[PDB]
């Protein structure tokens, strides 16, 4: 199959400017479960 | 799609024949349906389940009987349109009479 | 080798898409949570589609 | 290498959007300059 | 329109037009049903064909037409060129053998009239797997392959009626596939119940107790969804890889599996066995690891088992 | 009956009755009645082009205006079939195709969570839906149960061609948000056509203040 890992990709997301490291991380928090 | 492309090709106003029978279990004739209705074979036309069972299965019908009573089941030949089965059992369907299931003999 | 002047778009016959096609998607079965590895004939074969 | 850079080949864009349209039952096929079939998927 | 009444006023309409008499009705479909079964047996005798065959010829003439070419052992025939020898050839079996067709044709016919009365019972036992991980025309059909699962195996001379002996295959065939087409990857049969029961504890201590307490299942996300300012981006934009080739796969457990069968053999089946397919083939335990002796003895031989297979004096 | 005695005039089915010996004929004849795409697939093949442009070609010109504009648009689309365009009968499938796994795939993420592209459930859906179909073939064809499922495989077909076009399947009961569906993926923000005009990201770049 194939790997990831989601802590290079959420740094990648903070880094391309789309929203503050506020709104990334309600979406990994989200992301981790309910 | 915007202009049907299947129902302006085939003929049926292109909206709603088509949406009645691809998801539902209406049906369309194909080829010669021989058979009576209101009319003979309809090549091309549409029908219900209702008037398509009325194809298959024929036009059987159900009457009961409280325990107890039973008019006229030795006319287990014959029937005619609006005919007296029992006191409070009138049959529109026309066609003949059978016995279902006994009681007394 | 050659040049790429034009493009049209058909209808495909079931015959051609069967041959575009190597093989048949056989059961709904993804991958199985134990060995991350394609399932008995699924979406994600390596017969059918190519080696991951 | 010390090269100069080749562009394709074919490119990503036009192999992908065949058959992700191919996923739709939609024969795209690639012409010559006659109309002629181009495989565009490099054997 | 909308398909959610469409399959009721589908099966209401004729579980309106036959709604069983509980014992009239009900036992006499499943006697012609059986009247089937049995002609159909003695067919197989006189002609020397395939009972299932037989059955399936049956099942052609009776729905009219149509093309369902399937048969344990056998998976097609030509159908719509053959049918109607095997129709003449039972046109030939004289008086004493035809009516065993007569009884076989309307003993297969009953079976459809049989299930088609009898699919309300599915619309209520599907009702309580509503959140269950299948959409409800999931259910019914998987529901409906249990009703027609029960209809080869009743028994009508035992005097317990169909309405409750096929509550338990209709049950039975529902309960199957939620265990199979609910999550992606095919779940165990266990599972199924060990994570429906931590979610009725789980709403049993949530009621009170407030807590969030102490001391392999979970369920996915898709792959776009509007991330950020409820924007354009799709979650797959923003995953770089880890790498290509994943190597330490095969070429590892290549050694791997090899090398153990070695060191495996070269003890005694006896010892090597109980851990090789205890801890390696289905589950775990150790309360019950022993085929037949004590649990002290299981633990004693095990652990020596090992030693001595670990490094041999 | 009889073997030749008697013989049965009315058109209908036979009802064999083994206690008064007597046959019955209830009203009834081989109704070729079909219900879904398999009925239509038929419709397409038998079809005559050229007779029915030769056909439209009558019902424009002679009937008089306020009729014809139909027959207009829909002459349109029979003369692109006659043109360089195919036979009509493949507008139905029978053969699915499926797209290659990389282009929409499946990825394992904290350890122990997976990221799914919902194409992927979609398939799954038809495959569930087809399979069950032929087992519910072999296990014995009660109609109106053999045709739910057929009801239920067009649905799944609609589904991971085309969402949204007859309300939408959702992936689970928390996020009620349609699939992405075959459609959705040549159109829309991004798409296919639309991104590679719209502008990519570029390796060799970067910013500074001037």
């Amino acid at each position: 199959m194939r790997t990831v890992s989601v802590e290079a990709i959420v740094e990648a997301l903070v880094a391309e400017g789309a929203l503050r490291p506020e709104e990334i991380a309600d979406f990994v928090e989200r992301i981790t479960t309910l | 799609d915007v202009p049907s492309k299947i129902g302006t090709l085939l003929d049926l106003s292109a909206t709603e024949l088509e949406q009645v029978l691809y998801f539902s279990k209406y049906i369309v004739l194909d080829p010669k349906g021989a058979i009576l209705n209101g009319v003979p074979v309809e090549k091309r036309q549409l029908l219900t389940d209702e008037e398509y069972r009325e194809l298959r299965y024929g036009k059987q019908e159900t009457y009961p009987l409280p325990p107890g009573v039973d008019a006229l089941v030795k006319d287990g030949e014959e029937v005619v349109k609006g005919q007296e089965l029992a006191p409070g059992v009138v049959s529109r369907l026309d066609g003949v009479a059978l016995y279902r299931f006994p009681r007394r003999v | 080798k050659k040049e790429v002047r034009k493009v049209r778009i058909a209808l495909a016959s079931p015959e051609k898409i069967r041959s575009w096609s190597y093989g048949e998607v056989e059961k709904p079965e993804t991958i199985n949570y134990r060995t991350l590895k394609p399932e008995r004939d699924g979406l994600f074969d390596e017969r059918i589609f190519g080696p991951i | 290498k010390g090269e100069d850079v080749p562009e394709p080949s074919v490119p990503e864009s036009f192999r992908v959007l065949v058959k992700e349209l191919q996923a739709l039952a939609l024969d795209v096929q690639t012409l010559d300059e006659k109309d002629n079939p181009v495989d565009i998927f490099e054997g | 329109k909308i398909s959610t009444s469409d399959p009721v006023r589908q099966y209401l309409h004729e579980i309106g037009q036959v709604p069983l008499l509980t014992l009239e009705e009900e036992v006499e479909l499943a006697r012609k049903v059986e009247e089937g079964m049995e002609a159909i047996k003695k067919l197989s005798e006189i002609t020397g064909l395939d009972p299932d065959l037989i059955r399936e010829v049956v099942r052609a003439k009776i729905l009219g037409s149509a093309r369902v070419r399937h048969i344990p052992g056998l998976k097609e025939t030509l159908d719509p060129k053959t049918v109607e020898e095997i129709d003449q050839k039972l046109k030939s079996l004289p008086k004493e053998h035809k009516r065993y067709l007569h009884i076989a044709r309307e003993g297969e016919a009953a079976r459809q009239h049989l299930i088609e009365a009898n699919l309300r019972l599915v619309v209520s036992i599907a009702k309580k797997y509503t959140g269950r991980g299948l959409s409800f025309l999931d259910l019914i059909q998987e529901g409906n392959q249990g009703l027609i699962r029960a209809v080869e195996k009743f028994e009508y001379k035992r005097r317990f009626k169909f309405s409750t002996y096929a509550t338990w295959w209709i049950r039975q065939a529902i309960n199957r596939a939620i265990a199979d087409q609910a999550r992606t990857i095919r779940i165990p049969v266990h599972m199924v119940e060990t994570i429906n029961k931590l979610s009725r504890t789980a709403r049993q201590l949530q009621q009170e107790l407030g807590r969030e307490p102490t001391y392999i299942a979970q369920e996915p996300v898709s792959l776009e969804t509007p991330i950020g300012d409820e924007k354009d981006s799709f979650y797959g934009d923003f995953i770089p890889d880890e790498h290509l080739p994943s190597p330490v796969d095969a070429a590892t457990q290549s050694l791997l599996s090899e090398e153990l069968e070695k060191a495996l053999s070269k003890l005694s089946e006896r010892e090597a066995m109980v851990l090789k397919l205890r801890k390696g083939l289905i589950d775990g335990e150790e309360v019950g690891a022993f085929f037949g002796v004590t649990r002290e003895r299981i633990r004693q031989i095990e652990n020596k088992a090992l030693r001595k297979l670990k490094y041999h004096e | 009956a009889d073997g030749g005695k008697v013989k049965s005039d009315v058109y209908g089915r036979v009802e064999v009755d083994l206690v008064r010996n007597v046959v019955r004929v209830v009203e009834s004849y081989d109704i070729d009645a079909r219900m879904g795409a398999e009925a239509i697939q038929q419709l397409l093949k038998e079809l005559d082009l050229e007779a029915l442009e030769k056909e439209l070609l009558e019902e424009m010109k002679h009937p008089s205006r306020a009729r014809r504009a139909k027959a207009r648009k829909r002459l349109e689309v029979v003369r692109a079939f006659l043109d360089s365009g195919n036979r009509p009968e493949w507008m139905i499938l029978e053969a699915v195709p499926v797209l290659p796994p990389d282009l929409r795939p499946m990825v394992q993420v904290d350890g122990g969570r997976f990221a799914t592209s919902d194409l992927n459930d979609l398939y799954r859906r038809l495959i569930n839906r087809n399979n069950r179909l032929k087992k519910l073939l072999a296990q014995g064809a009660p109609e109106i149960i053999i045709r739910n499922e057929k009801r239920m495989l067009q649905e799944a077909v609609d589904a991971l061609l085309d969402n949204g076009r007859r309300g939408a399947p959702v992936t689970n009961p928390g996020s009620d948000r349609p699939l992405r569906s075959l459609t959705d993926i040549l159109s829309g923000k991004q798409g296919r056509f639309r991104q590679n005009l719209l502008g990519k990201r570029v390796d060799y770049s970067g910013r500074s203040v001037i």
